[PDB]
């Protein structure tokens, strides 16, 4: 016989899956980036208030912002805490997306190799894409930092 | 082993921070990244890691693992 | 997220490390038990050439004849230690593919569970068999060796 | 190049056969395995591999390729 059927019942229900899948990740994928917008958008706050005003205020407000930026620190690093997780889950998600578009060469399945070649293709957009507003917000930093001293 | 309680430094400025170095734990065997990368300037030859330490040990051998990746990145002396 | 949750992302993350590895190592397995199957067959086709061209023997095929069987020998030892060894790492395979699917059973996926349990049974039933003809392919081999003497 | 014309054999009757070495394509930048590979025998510490040409040439270069995705099985000289 042959195992096609076999195959074609087990992707349906991996199709009808990760169609439910897709829209969850749509749906997480905005909340994703908006949580990293507004943590990125944070840290530049912080700093931007730990630059730009000290010395206008009185004493009193002095020590509240300094106690309001040690706390802050201490939170943002617990709250970042989750980032350093990030970078290793994208690590293993990239070596097995080339494992995977490797194995389909060499198994010969054009439709799976397409599938994990364009895989790692788009998970590497999408971390790269979430990375890349992330780091022209520090570019925009970095470049409003020289202008200021310049 | 002494690494971990000490302080690692480098003579480099551009050097990246070395502490990952000194932990007990090696990275994962085939990480697309070494633990700690030093980018050679042309006419550099030589780069130093200085460790410090606490107090006074009885030092008697000295380990270092380069990437087993990659030993295209090993030192060569 | 919480505690719980952390625990079952870190433990995702190993367990897809370590399932990257599982399938290198049963790929790896499958093709080994391609090539023992192959190898067999080959030899046995060629044993069966060289008895289709019975009467006209002479000494450079006798003597590949020979070399052959000493060969055989050396195989059928070969062939019992790595059946040995490969049971062996396909029971190694199998228990860390059973503790991948107590890490995911913990997760929650249930597709994921029919999936892995319908492919259970389909490669059960595929492995079954063909260790079966593998094992009948070396019985046949060392009857005929051993009737060689009449 | 000349070697995909030439015929290569190893001293050593273990060895596995390296007719793969003279693929005039280079393989995978980051293939997983190894084209050719032997394994030394404790006692053993020099490799032969021969290269026969069916007719003279003006030899000028040669050309080795580790197996570059694990260096420490590059030959030492």
């Amino acid at each position: 016989l042959s195992s096609e059927a076999l195959m074609r019942r087990a992707v349906s229900l991996v199709t009808d899956s990760t169609s439910t899948f897709l829209s969850q990740t749509t749906y997480a994928l905005i909340e994703a980036i908006t949580e990293y917008t507004k943590a990125v958008y944070t840290l530049t706050s912080l700093y931007r208030q730990y630059t730009s005003l000290l010395g206008k205020m009185n004493s009193e407000e002095e020590d509240e912002v300094w106690q309001v930026i040690i706390g802050a620190r201490a939170e943002m690093t617990s709250k970042h805490q989750e980032y350093l997780k990030l970078e290793t889950t994208w690590m293993t998600a990239v070596g097995l997306s080339e494992m995977a578009a490797e194995a389909a060469y060499q198994t010969g399945a054009d439709q799976a190799s397409i599938t994990a070649r364009n895989h790692i293709q788009l998970v590497k957009l999408q971390v790269e894409e979430v990375h890349q507003l992330s780091r022209k917000a520090e570019t925009k930093l970095a470049e409003a930092q020289i202008e200021e001293l310049r | 082993n002494f690494a971990p309680l000490g302080t690692i430094t480098s003579s480099s400025p551009t050097a990246q921070p070395a502490e990952v170095l000194l932990q007990a734990t090696p990275p994962h065997r085939r990480a697309r990244s070494a633990a700690w990368s030093y980018i050679f300037l042309p006419e550099e030859a030589w780069c130093d890691l200085t460790i410090h330490l606490p107090a006074a040990v009885l030092l008697k051998e000295i380990h270092i693992q380069p990437h087993l990746a990659s030993l295209a990145t090993c030192p060569s002396s």
